[PDB]
Parts: structure tokens; C-alpha cells; sequence
């Protein structure tokens, strides 16, 4: 009975083996530990938002949508309409995205590494998309809790619906490599198997819930925005395993195409942030001509607004999992405290449980099939 | 509404294991994906011939600052260090004093690049247009000292660039 | 006199887009 | 109330408000306070001696089965005798509803470990001791989890400085990575960005 | 430019062999393609 | 309108420049020293003062939206022209 | 008064085992250390720095803050045993590369204005 | 794309799909790169009147949260914290994969 | 009878009405040694007893399961376990009592 | 089950503050004064510490501001003096402790600017 230090995203696990079985599996993680949450008291609420792109920097939009929402919330208000479908439509996008990688990234890891490049010239093409609406690819930080920062180009929804009508095969390609391969199943069928009532006790959730049988999705069960107003499936798998897991995933990037298509059909028109000057900052035409507007920009993003005392446990269903901000105002314009709830915490921790009785190459799937991203891990 | 990926059972007909086998023996679905391989490798690649060719990008692009003047000549600033109290990394320093024909002007403007996130949002503070986020993004180099600008360098890539940068910003500023 | 433009919809919307799985069956016995 | 302002729902306040009184009723050993808030939140304020106790209840009763541990943290608040509030978020599938704990404690009282309830506590106790210095009693393995070996302190305290104390860098005469008294080329900028004229007359404190 | 070429691959430019004081025939970087060109060139606009 | 310093180095708009005892000048031996070219101040003094038939007059900086705030200028006083607090154009009445 | 809830002690002397067991464990560990990292210091100097930092702490008369002490140093000696610290973590607590701070009145009127 | 028909024809067969119908590479069906300008609507507050801020101000009327059972100061039924969740159906769309 | 309760580790039960019974059973005798007064007891007899009326009223399966509002009885059955569970444990902690103690006086006043 | 200990409260060695930032620094306890330059009192309600001020020099390059005290920056807020003091003595700072300055109460007559033999009459409004 051995013990291994599989050392230097980056990772250090510590594992005792006898022979060929795994008997205990520590992850040791802080090695991109921040101190975000610290960081974030000294800023305002707008200078506290980039933080949340850097969190799960796979899915950018998501964490921005979860701290504007918990901002909103705090600050009684509601973004306009056409703000939220512009977020849920760019929300399907990166959930998209993140899928992508974490498929393809599982599976260069087992070893097939030739979907990774066919479906990153997707993800490139989807970088362009955000590039196009905010002017960066990845750090974006379009969402604001007051709605988007800008209205969409001219042709943005025309190049979209072209993008999107051609993904699924693209998806069936996936599909076509990796599914039916008795090679893959043999990989991932029956490899970290995990009952729902361990699951639900251990923290899990997202597709770590729905992998089990659990019928739990959150933009079902407690929608936010305009998801009520979208029609889909939540894929539900059956023996809990890295298979069904991996089945449950693609079809949820199918599910996103579907809600995308909506999206694309129902945009609605009208402004894109609440036309409340003393939250959301003026149009640079009404700044340099009336009074009020300069006086409301110079105080906006110098002091930023108040937030009325109390605190929110704000969660949306990111493509991780839920993803939550414990989000404390003291009645300034900065947050007294902020903690961010992040779903691989608890599947890491559920890591050790995950491993029991197998082999060495067996953790590596159990990792990918966790979908575990360090930013929002060690924050 | 919720659907079942793995849900299925085999029919347990002859016709049905024999296929099974014929699978199992022949490697049917291995072949299946060597032609996948095989068709992919017959189709145009993606790829583009940089230097010579570039990527595709949008007037909003944030890169290179550079400060900008008015038509006269006369730069835009006014140091009301808005862009300096915006700022998330606190990358921008500011000093100013009164000009020797009492115009309100910056005698320190300072961006440290290595703390900048290029989030932009010192742009979208400033009144006047004066600071911005250029086109450029080929901007490596060699020392970490270099990196850190002073106002002479961002005027000098604002003369630089204001050609273009004027143009992003007509294409832009109606949506802002 | 200039009215409202922004990025919309065309009018009567897109054409339908494809999600479900096509893995087709080549066939042979 | 036009489109600028966000809607209210009164059942489920109503509804909230119910099963805090439900609750207070059923533990009044513990139980010292029930709030719910305008966006419709149910928080429930107790005794630290009831922290294994209250969760079990509202994990285990037919009427709350709250089965999932959303979130454990800790918020610090030095003009308090007991300087640390610890927050349970829980959430009910079968009636799909949220719920919140709160207790205290001081930094030399322990407070009971609660994995043997929910087995997610465990990381977040580790990171509550790493990040704040609350001693857990009886848990399975209590260590640093985020911080560097051997770091002295607890850095989301209040009074510890935004900085740290020490700083890293390579040295070429013992070959190694050594830490040093912290050096910064750029002080931290601190800025007053408090506005007098009070913002919120609903929150305005007795002038005592 | 050639529009029949897939988007990314549809304009490019040829360097010169010799920009300000050095030999660049062999030696090109991104760098050398001035702001106007290089707005037409990474597609910011439709017009040369 | 740049000078030279006493030592050799350029002054720039802000009045800088190393003295002959500073040993900071050593940063710029074997590189250069970066100076911008074109003073804001000496550029803004050869504009044209414009004349305008009114007690006060209204500037932007030109380009509408693009420019500054609006602001107004009295012109009253004949002693001297009214300058815009953002462009520096200045602006007078016809006197005789 | 003031009745206060144990960690682990009921009073003084229950902590003072405490603290002689965890100083027991960890001069059998120095050795170890000093091998298993390949350091460039004595068995003797690594005892001399347990002592030393068992005695910065010598002015405590608190059972609680006592007993939480011991825990921190538990937690550092199963940090060391494990190997999970690195030769840099270890050789910290030496400051062999930091400059000598001298207390003479005169000295820091010299160097600056730091009391 | 500029492909053979009997390159077109081996990819058509290898993938076992029409490969020309969808492709990964973009063409000229995508949007110009120099578009019209936008107009960019105003929103509800824009009036000239009936449009006090106080009847409109949403940070003003956030209230601090209401205590029900304070410690310092009949059938009764039991309760749950809400309804119990409905039973989800079975996607008349597609139900198996 | 079904098979794969759709839940991984949830085997199926056969007779679920005999299990209910004794579960309820034994839930209304541990809960007979409370005190009358605690309102636990009184809140969980009353739910007890009117599942325990509920099954007792209905032979089929699936009508008891769209009835007794849980659905899946292999989960209203780990549900009863669950509560006799907490029955004993809540025997033992005995929380019907009044407050242990008062908190200091602004332990939870916020702001500051 | 209490140990009913009788002694104050130190939490010095637990809190891994270098040695030389515990008994070297002076903390200030204090109701920061009004900002002269406007007439608002929000900012006058609640108790500030805050540590001594210690040496900034000038970067040699880019003459920024540069400090070697890692406590520069840190204030404390507290609702009474009492709090502040608690807290500066468990954590074994000494203290100056400032009262707090109140504004007292002045009588205000509209009808004194204009009078028949004071001097308070006014010669312009
Ligand atoms: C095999 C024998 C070689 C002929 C050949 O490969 O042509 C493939 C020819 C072109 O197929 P394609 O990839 O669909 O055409 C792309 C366009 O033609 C692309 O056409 P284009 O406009 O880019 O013109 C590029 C041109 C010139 O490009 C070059 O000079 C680079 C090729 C250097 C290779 C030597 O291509 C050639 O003439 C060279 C072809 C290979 C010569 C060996 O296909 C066939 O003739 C079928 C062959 C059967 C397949 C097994
Ligand atoms: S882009 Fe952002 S981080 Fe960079 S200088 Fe501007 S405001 Fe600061
Ligand atoms: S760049 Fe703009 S925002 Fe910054 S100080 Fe100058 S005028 Fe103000
Ligand atoms: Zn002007």
C-alpha cells in the first residue's frame, strides 16, 4: 500500500494505492486561491463584477447573470425585458461553450484529442459572437446588474441563427467518435457510480444530480428571467455513472440549441438597462447635454450606487451546476461580504467517495466527468 | 419535461444478437469512426495564414490605450480622474495642476499594464473621450519595464492610431 | 422622422433549426 | 410600481412566514429569532448549542426535508462580543423552497461540526478554519485548505490587511523560494467613497 | 482579397522587403501594417 | 514646441527633465528618452478667437455627441475673450 | 464568573500535557526532517528552533488559547510528517536571506524614522 | 467550397452524410462588416410628465425584513414551507434517446 | 409490478403497504413518550396519522402515490425512516424545553 | 462543563500579527469630524480605528508612492467607544481614545434680522 504525490488546471492529489486500486484520494487544492472575496470589499458593486468573469472562466456570462441578479434583488429592481432575453439567449451560448470543453477536454484526456480541435472551431466562432457584443472573447463583463451594458450590433442575430443551424451536426460528429465506441464505454461505463441520496447528501447538483435520476434542474424548478417563457427537456440519466453523465451533457447542448432557436424568434425590442439613472449610468448624448445625466454619470462611476442593507443567497443553474453568491450590503456602495458558492467545491470534495475501488486511470474520468474548473474552486 | 439518455434494453431476438456479434467480431462501429476520421480529413481546414492573415474583429475591441485630442490639437483630457476612481485593477495614476495659461491639464498620466484587465470601463467613465482602448493588440515585449506607460507613450500611440480609432468610434458611438 | 432600428428578428422570424440526433443506421445484416 | 421596479409575491411570504412559526414553535430551545425578508427569504437566528439539533430537524421532518447543504460561510463583524456569524443555506427539493441558519461564536468558542448531518459541511468547515479561525468540534479532519503551508493567520478576518504580511520571490545565494516582509512599489490607493445625506430612511437608526 | 475564399482567409497582405530602417524579407511581423490598412485587414470594416 | 535641457535631453510638455547630478539618466544610455512631439498648449494657441453677434454662445467641441459637455460662455467683459473650459477655443464680441 | 465552554482543557494543567506531548512529538520528529528534506542544518539547531518557538509563546495563561495553540502546531507537525510542506516551507522558519534589524536606539534614529 | 465532385462524393460516403449542406467554414452569407446606422429606442421614464421619481424609485421602498417570532418579547395545523413539488411529464417530443 | 424506481441506489419494494403500516406504527409509539404539550408531537401525529388513514383507504399503488403527494411510495417510505429517525433522536435532544439562552443585545442588529 | 476562568482576554498569539506590528503601533479610537466642504452628518455616526501613519517614499522608477507597513490602509468601524476599546485590547493595541464632538444646540430666530434697537438686524438679505 503505496502512496502517490500526483503534484504539478493544476492540481496535487495525494492517493494511497494498493496495487492497482485506489484505497484513498486527497485533493490538496489553494494552488490558484486568490482572495477574490477579500479583493471584492474593497471595490464597488460595478468594480466587483469582472471578478465573477474570472471565477469559472469557461462560462463567463453565467457568473456575471448570478451577481447581477443577486445585485437586483438587493436592489429591488428589474431589468427590461429585451435585457433579459439578450442575457438568456448569451447564457445558452456559454453553456454551450462550456460544454464543449468539458466533453472534449474529458475525452483528450482519455486519450482522443481529435473532437477537442473539431469543436474548438465552434468555440471560436462563439468567442467571435462575444467579441462582437462586448468587445473581448473571453472577460466580457457585459451583464450588469442593471441589465447589458449595449444593445446588440446590426447583424449580430442574423450570424447567430446561421451559427446555430449548423452545430447539431457538428454534435453528431461527437457523437459519431465517441458514443457508440466500445473503447469510450469501456472508459466511462460504470466508473464513478453515485446514488442520489449520497449525492443530495454530499452537495452535488446540476447534471452530478441528474446522472443519479434526480429530476432537479433550476431553470425549471425557480426560473430567473425569461426562461419560464422557453420550452425544453432536462436530460435525466439512470445508473449515475460517467456514461450517462457524458449522454446527459450533449443532450443538454442540443436542449441549449433549442432554446437558442427561441430565443432568436421572440427577441423582444425596447431598451437594455433600467431606465433608472440613480442605478443604470445615461447614454453618453444625454450625459454631455443635461445636467442631471452629468451629475448622475460622475456619481455612478466614481462612488457607484447605494445597495439597501440585507443579505441574498442568489443561485442560478450555471452548465457546472448551481452556482450561488451569499451576497451581504451594509447600505454602501460597496458589498460588506461576498461568498461565492461554486458546484465544484462539493464535487471535489465528493472526489474521495467517487474513487473508491478503482483503478489510477479511472480517477482521471471521474476528474472530467466532475467538470472541474480551479478559478471557482479555490476563488 | 425531462427525457431519458440511457434508457433503452436489446431485443433479445436471434436477428438482434447476431448483429450484436457481428458488431462485437467485424469492429463495425471502430470502422464507423475511421470513416469519420477519414471523410474529415478530405474537407478544407480551418486554418489561416498568419501573419498574412488575421482574425476577424469588431470596432468594440479593447487593446492598446491611447489618449486622444480634439482637431485643434488640443488634448481631451481635462484630469477630472474619473477613469482613475473607475478603474477595478487601480492600474491608472493621475497628478494634474493648472498650465501655464490656466487650462486644467494632467502633468502625470500613468497605466500600468501588467494590473490593467482591459475591461474598458475607464473609456465608458471618461466624458470627454480623451482616454480609449485601441485596435492594436500586437504589442509584446521583451522587458516588464515597458510596459508600464506614462503620458508621453499614450499620447504618442493616440497619434498613432487616431486614425483608426476615430473611425471605430463613428462606427460605434450610436449605440453608446 | 427617422424610427426605431436595432438588431431584430427578419419579419415572419428564422427557419426551423436542427437539435435532435441524426446517427443514421448504414445497414447491413 | 411601472416597470422599473422589481414585482413582489405575497404567497409565498405568506407561506414563508407560516413555516417560521411552524418551526419556532416546534424548537423554542434553540430557536431566538425568524425573519423574512421583502424578497422573500426565511432566515432563522438560534443558539449555537442547537447548531446539530435544528439541521437534523429540517433535514429529517416529513414537513421541511431540506436535503441539500447549498452553502456554509462565515461572515465577520468585529463591534460584536461574539465576533463571527456562521450561515447555513439549505434547500428542499421536495417543496422546492430555501432556508437559512444563523449562529455565532467568538474566536475561542468551537462549534459543533455538522458533516455527520450533511456530508458537504466538511470542505466548507475546513474553509470556514482556514479563512476565519472558527475551531469545529469533532470533525473528521479539520487543516488549512486554501492557504500556503504554514501561513500564519486568517486572511478574511477584518483586521488582517488586504495584502498579508509576508511576500514570495527566488533567491540565488540559498537557491530556493523565500518569503519576506511585504514591499509594495505602489501602495494600495484608499479611497473615502461614503457620501453624507443618508440614502435609505427606512433603515435610519434611533438617534440613541 | 479573394471573396470566394472561406471568411479569415478572404484578404490578406504581402509585406514589404524593406519598411523603415530594416530588412524585412524574411523578418515580418503584424506590427508593420499601418491603422488604416489594418482596420480594412481585420475585417472592422468593408471599405479599403 | 519641444526645447533641450542644458544637458542634451529634450523637455517635455510637463517641464521634465533629469538634472546634471541625477543619476536616473542612466536609465536612457544605449535607448531613448520618449518625448511627445506636439504641445497641447502651443496647438490650442494658434486657433483663430472666433467672433459671434451674441452676449453668450454655446460649445461642445465640435461633432456633437462626440465632443464635450455643452457649456455656456458669457462675453461681457472686453477686457478679454471667453475660453471653453474642456476645448480651450475662445470666443469674443466685435469689439469696433 | 464568567464560565466559558472548554476546547479541550478544564484548566491549566490538562493543557501543560498537551503541550509536553505535542513538544515530545516533535523533537522525535526534527531528525526525520532534517534527513528526509536533505537540509543544510544541524539535529541540535532544528531542536533549538522547536524550543524557541515553543518558548515565543511561553507568556499564556489561557487554557482555551493554549490548547488552540497546540492544535496549530499539530497541524503544522502532520504538515511536516507528510511531507506536504517543501524545503522552502521548512527552511521559513530560519529567515536566512532577511537582514539583521538592530534595537539600539541609535541605529534606527540612524536608518529611518521607524520606532 | 471548392471541391471535386469525386472529392465531395468520397467525403459524402466516409462521413455517411451530405457534407455540403452544413458546412464548418464561412461564406458570404454571413453579415457585412460595415452595417447601417441604429436608432437605439428610449425607455418608459422618458416622459415630460406624470413622471416623479418617487413614484418610481425602487431602492426607496425596499424595507428592512419583517420578524415574526421574537424571543425577547386552537387546531394549528401543520405546515410545509411550500406546496409539494409537482410531478415533471414525460417530454411528448422525444422520451427515450 | 414496476422495476427501476429511476433513482440509483432506490431499489424497489415489494408489499409497500405492510412497510408503511409498521413504519407509521412505530412512529406514533415513539412519539407517544413526548410530552403532549411539545408541538413536535402534536404536528408529527398529525401527519402520521393521516398518512396512516391514506394507506389505509387506498389498496392501488399509483393512486396512493398521486394521493399521498410524495409519489415514488420507495421514497415516501424512506421518508418515513427518515422521521422515526429523527422521532428517537428528537426524544433524546428533547428541544420542547424553553430557550437555553438569551443572545447579547445586538448580536443581530444589522447594519453594524 | 465551564471552566469559569477569570482573566482578560488575549488573543495576540492566535492571531499571527508579526511581533514588532503589536506593541510598535498606536491605534486611534474616534468619530471622524465632518467634511467641512459639505453640510452632511451621515458619515459622523459610527466609531473609527485607525493605526499610525508611517513613512511613503517615491519609487525611483515611475515615482510612484511606495509604503513598507502592511497596515496602512486598515479602519475599523465600531457602533460605541466601547466596542473599539474591547476589540484594540484583545488584540493588543495601545490606544488614544477621542470623545465624540457633538454640535450643540443653537437658537435660531428669522424674526432677529430685523430689529428695533439689537445689533443682530441685518443690512442685506
Ligand atoms: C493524387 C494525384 C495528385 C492530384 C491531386 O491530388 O488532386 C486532387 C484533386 C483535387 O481535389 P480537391 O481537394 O477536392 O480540390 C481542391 C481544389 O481543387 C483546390 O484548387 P486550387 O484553386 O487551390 O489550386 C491549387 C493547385 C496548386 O496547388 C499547389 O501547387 C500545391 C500542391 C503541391 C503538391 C505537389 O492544386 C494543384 O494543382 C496540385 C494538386 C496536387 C498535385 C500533386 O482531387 C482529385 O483529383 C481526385 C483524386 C482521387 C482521391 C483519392
Ligand atoms: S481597461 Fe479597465 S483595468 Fe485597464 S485601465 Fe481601463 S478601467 Fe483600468
Ligand atoms: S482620461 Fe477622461 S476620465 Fe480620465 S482623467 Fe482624463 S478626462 Fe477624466
Ligand atoms: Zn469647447
Amino acid at each position: 500500500n503505496l502512496t502517490l504525490n500526483f503534484g504539478p488546471g493544476v492540481l496535487r492529489l495525494v492517493m494511497e494505492l494498493s496495487g492497482e486500486m485506489v484505497r484513498k484520494c486527497d485533493p490538496h487544492i489553494g494552488l490558484l486561491h486568490r482572495g477574490t472575496e477579500k479583493l471584492i470589499e474593497y471595490k464597488t458593486y460595478l468594480q466587483a463584477l469582472p471578478y465573477f468573469d474570472r471565477l469559472d472562466y469557461v462560462s463567463m456570462m453565467c457568473n456575471e447573470q448570478a451577481y447581477s441578479l443577486a445585485v437586483e434583488k438587493l436592489l429591488n429592481i428589474q431589468p427590461p425585458p429585451r435585457a433579459q432575453w439578450i442575457r438568456v439567449l448569451f447564457g445558452e451560448i456559454t453553456r454551450l461553450l462550456n460544454h464543449i470543453m468539458a466533453v472534449t477536454t474529458h475525452a483528450l484526456d482519455i486519450g482522443a484529442m481529435t473532437p477537442f480541435f473539431w469543436m474548438f472551431e465552434e468555440r471560436e466562432k462563439m468567442f467571435e459572437f462575444y467579441e462582437r457584443v462586448s468587445g473581448a472573447r473571453m472577460h466580457a463583463a457585459y451583464i450588469r446588474p442593471g441589465g447589458v451594458h449595449q444593445d446588440l450590433p446590426l447583424g449580430l442575430l442574423d450570424d447567430i441563427y446561421e451559427f446555430s443551424k449548423n452545430f447539431s451536426f457538428r454534435i453528431d460528429e461527437l457523437e459519431e467518435m465517441l458514443t457508440n465506441n466500445r473503447i469510450w464505454r469501456n472508459r466511462t461505463v460504470d466508473i464513478g457510480v453515485v446514488t442520489a441520496e449520497d449525492a443530495l447528501n454530499y452537495g452535488f447538483s446540476g447534471v452530478m444530480l441528474r446522472g443519479s435520476g434526480i429530476q432537479w434542474d433550476l431553470r425549471k424548478t425557480q426560473p430567473y428571467d425569461v426562461y419560464d417563457q422557453v420550452e425544453f427537456d432536462v436530460p435525466i440519466g439512470s445508473r449515475g455513472d460517467c456514461y450517462d453523465r457524458y449522454l446527459c451533457r450533449v443532450e443538454e447542448m442540443r436542449q441549449s440549441l433549442r432554446i437558442i432557436s427561441q430565443c432568436l424568434n421572440k427577441m423582444p425590442p425596447g431598451e437594455i438597462k433600467v431606465d433608472d439613472a440613480k442605478v443604470s449610468p445615461p447614454k453618453r448624448a444625454e450625459m454631455k447635454t443635461s445636467m442631471e445625466s452629468l451629475i448622475h454619470h460622475f456619481k455612478l462611476y466614481t462612488e457607484g450606487y447605494q445597495v439597501p442593507p440585507g443579505a441574498t443567497y442568489t443561485a442560478i443553474e450555471a452548465p457546472k451546476g448551481e452556482f450561488g453568491v451569499y451576497l451581504v450590503s451594509d447600505g454602501s456602495s460597496r458589498p460588506y461580504r461576498c461568498k461565492i458558492k461554486a458546484p465544484g467545491f462539493a464535487h471535489l470534495a465528493g472526489l474521495d467517495k467517487m474513487s473508491k475501488g478503482h483503478m489510477l486511470a479511472d480517477v482521471v474520468a471521474i476528474i472530467g466527468t466532475q467538470d472541474i474548473v480551479f478559478g471557482e474552486v479555490d476563488r | 419535461t425531462y427525457k431519458f439518455v440511457n434508457m433503452r434494453e436489446p431485443s433479445m431476438d436471434m436477428k438482434s444478437v447476431t448483429d450484436r456479434a457481428a458488431q462485437t467480431l467485424l469492429w463495425t462501429e471502430l470502422v464507423r469512426g475511421l470513416g469519420m476520421t477519414l471523410s474529415y480529413l478530405f474537407r478544407e481546414p480551418a486554418t489561416i495564414n498568419y501573419p498574412f492573415e488575421k482574425g476577424p474583429l469588431s470596432p468594440r475591441f479593447r487593446g492598446e490605450h491611447a489618449l486622444r485630442r480634439y482637431p485643434s490639437g488640443e488634448e481631451r483630457c481635462i484630469a477630472c480622474k474619473l477613469c482613475e476612481a473607475v478603474c477595478p485593477a487601480q492600474a491608472i495614476t493621475i497628478e494634474a495642476e493648472p498650465r501655464a495659461d490656466g487650462s486644467r491639464r494632467t502633468t502625470r498620466y500613468d497605466i500600468d499594464m501588467t494590473k490593467c484587465i482591459y475591461c474598458g470601463f475607464c473609456q465608458e467613465a471618461c466624458p470627454v473621450d480623451a482616454i480609449v482602448e485601441g485596435p492594436n493588440f500586437e504589442f509584446s515585449t521583451e522587458t516588464h519595464e515597458e510596459l508600464l506607460y506614462n503620458k508621453e507613450k499614450l499620447l504618442n500611440n493616440g497619434d498613432k492610431w487616431e486614425a483608426e480609432i476615430a473611425a471605430n468610434i463613428q462606427a460605434d458611438y450610436l449605440y453608446r | 422622422a427617422s424610427k426605431v432600428k436595432q438588431d431584430m428578428p427578419p419579419p415572419g422570424g428564422y427557419g426551423p433549426i436542427d437539435y435532435k440526433r441524426n446517427l443514421p443506421r448504414r445497414g447491413l445484416s | 410600481t411601472r416597470p422599473t421596479i422589481r414585482p413582489r409575491n405575497d404567497v409565498v411570504h405568506k407561506q414563508l412566514s407560516a413555516f417560521g412559526q411552524y418551526v419556532a414553535e416546534i424548537l423554542p430551545k434553540y430557536v431566538q429569532q425568524v425573519q423574512v425578508s421583502c424578497f422573500n427569504e426565511l432566515e432563522i437566528f438560534i443558539h449555537p448549542d442547537g447548531v446539530i439539533p435544528v439541521l437534523t430537524f429540517l433535514r429529517d421532518h416529513t414537513n421541511a426535508q431540506f436535503k441539500s447543504l447549498a452553502d456554509l460561510t462565515a461572515v465577520d463583524v468585529p463591534t460584536r462580543q461574539n465576533r463571527f456569524e456562521i450561515v447555513y443555506n439549505l434547500l428542499s427539493l421536495r417543496f422546492n423552497s430555501r432556508i437559512r441558519v444563523k449562529t455565532y461564536t467568538d474566536e475561542l468558542t468551537p462549534i459543533e461540526s455538522s458533516v455527520t448531518v450533511y456530508k458537504a459541511a466538511n470542505w466548507y468547515e475546513r474553509e470556514i478554519w482556514d479563512m476565519f479561525g472558527v475551531f469545529f468540534a469533532n470533525h473528521p479532519d479539520l487543516r488549512r485548505i486554501l492557504t500556503d503551508y504554514g501561513f500564519e493567520g486568517h486572511p478574511f478576518r477584518k483586521d488582517f490587511p488586504l495584502s498579508g504580511y509576508v511576500e514570495l520571490r527566488y533567491d540565488d545565494e540559498v537557491k530556493r523560494v523565500v518569503a519576506e516582509p511585504v514591499e509594495l512599489a505602489q501602495e494600495f490607493r484608499k479611497f473615502d467613497l461614503n457620501s453624507p445625506w443618508e440614502a435609505f430612511p427606512a433603515y435610519r437608526q434611533p438617534p440613541e | 482579397e479573394d471573396n470566394k475564399q472561406f471568411f479569415g482567409r478572404h484578404r490578406w497582405v504581402i509585406y514589404t522587403t524593406e519598411m523603415n530602417g530594416r530588412d524585412t524579407f524574411w523578418d515580418v511581423d503584424g506590427s508593420m501594417v499601418p491603422p488604416e490598412w489594418h482596420r480594412w485587414l481585420h475585417c472592422m470594416t468593408d471599405d479599403p | 514646441g519641444v526645447r533641450t535641457s542644458p544637458t542634451g535631453e529634450k523637455v517635455t510638455h510637463t517641464g521634465q527633465a533629469y538634472d546634471d547630478g541625477d543619476y536616473r539618466r542612466v536609465r536612457f544610455s544605449d535607448r531613448q528618452k520618449e518625448v511627445n512631439e506636439n504641445f497641447a498648449i502651443d496647438l490650442i494657441a494658434e486657433q483663430p478667437v472666433s467672433e459671434v453677434g451674441s452676449r453668450v454662445i454655446s460649445c461642445d467641441g465640435g461633432g456633437g455627441a462626440l465632443g464635450h459637455p455643452r457649456v455656456y460662455i458669457n462675453l461681457d467683459k472686453e477686457t478679454k475673450t471667453g475660453t471653453c473650459g474642456y476645448c480651450g477655443l475662445q470666443f469674443r464680441q466685435p469689439h469696433h | 464568573g464568567t464560565s466559558v465552554k472548554p476546547i479541550f482543557s478544564r484548566d491549566m494543567n490538562e493543557a501543560k500535557r498537551r503541550v509536553r506531548e505535542l513538544y515530545r512529538a516533535w523533537y522525535r520528529e526534527v531528525p526525520n526532517t532534517v534527513h528526509l528534506f536533505q537540509l543544510d542544518i544541524s539535529v541540535k539547531q532544528g531542536r533549538d528552533k522547536v524550543r524557541e518557538m515553543f518558548m515565543k509563546n511561553a507568556h499564556v495563561t489561557d487554557p482555551r488559547v493554549v490548547d488552540l495553540l497546540v492544535i496549530k502546531g499539530k497541524m503544522e507537525l502532520e504538515e511536516t510528517i507528510n511531507v506536504w510542506k517543501q524545503r522552502t516551507h521548512i527552511m521559513r522558519f530560519f529567515h536566512e536571506t532577511e537582514a539583521p534589524r538592530p534595537t539600539d536606539f541609535l541605529s534606527k534614529f540612524y536608518v529611518g524614522h521607524d520606532p | 467550397a471548392s471541391a471535386t465532385r469525386v472529392i465531395q462524393l468520397l467525403r459524402n460516403w466516409a462521413s455517411g452524410r451530405d457534407l455540403q449542406a452544413k458546412l464548418q467554414l464561412r461564406y458570404q452569407e454571413i453579415s457585412k462588416r460595415t452595417q447601417p446606422p441604429p436608432k437605439l429606442p428610449v425607455g418608459p421614464s422618458h416622459k415630460l410628465s406624470n413622471n416623479y421619481y418617487c413614484t418610481r424609485d425602487g431602492r426607496r421602498e425596499a424595507m428592512p425584513p419583517s420578524i415574526v417570532m421574537s424571543s425577547q418579547k386552537t387546531e394549528k395545523k401543520a405546515v410545509t414551507p411550500a406546496p409539494p413539488i409537482k410531478r415533471w411529464e414525460l417530454s411528448k417530443d422525444q422520451p427515450y434517446l | 409490478l414496476k422495476k427501476t424506481t429511476g433513482l440509483v441506489g432506490l431499489a424497489v419494494c415489494e408489499t409497500p403497504h405492510e412497510r408503511l403500516k409498521i413504519l407509521y406504527t412505530k412512529i406514533l409509539d415513539v412519539l407517544g413518550q413526548i410530552p403532549k404539550n411539545a408541538a413536535y408531537r402534536k404536528y408529527t401525529e398529525q401527519i402520521t396519522n393521516e398518512k396512516l388513514g391514506m394507506v389505509k383507504a387506498e389498496p392501488d399503488v399509483k393512486k396512493l402515490e398521486e394521493q399521498l403527494q410524495g409519489g415514488q411510495i420507495e421514497e415516501v417510505i424512506l421518508q418515513a425512516e427518515n422521521e422515526l429517525s429523527l422521532a428517537r433522536k428528537m426524544l433524546r435532544w428533547k428541544p420542547w424545553e424553553p430557550l437555553v439562552e438569551e443572545p447579547p443585545a445586538n448580536q443581530w442588529k444589522w447594519p453594524i | 462543563q465551564l471552566i469559569a476562568v477569570d482573566e482578560k482576554l488575549d488573543i495576540t498569539t492566535l492571531t499571527g500579527v508579526p511581533e514588532e506590528h503589536i506593541k510598535t503601533r498606536k491605534v486611534r479610537i474616534f468619530v471622524p469630524a465632518r467634511n467641512n466642504m459639505q453640510s452632511g452628518v451621515n458619515n459622523t455616526k459610527k466609531w473609527k480605528m485607525e493605526f499610525d501613519t508611517r513613512e511613503r517614499w517615491e519609487n525611483p522608477l515611475m515615482g510612484w508612492s511606495s509604503t513598507a507597513d502592511p497596515l496602512s490602509n486598515l479602519v475599523l468601524t465600531f457602533s460605541t467607544k466601547e466596542d473599539a476599546v474591547a476589540f484594540a485590547e484583545k488584540n493588543g493595541w495601545s490606544f488614544d481614545v477621542e470623545e465624540r464632538k457633538v454640535p450643540k444646540p443653537k437658537s435660531k430666530s428669522y424674526g432677529a434680522n430685523f430689529s428695533w434697537n439689537k445689533r443682530t438686524r441685518v443690512s442685506t438679505k
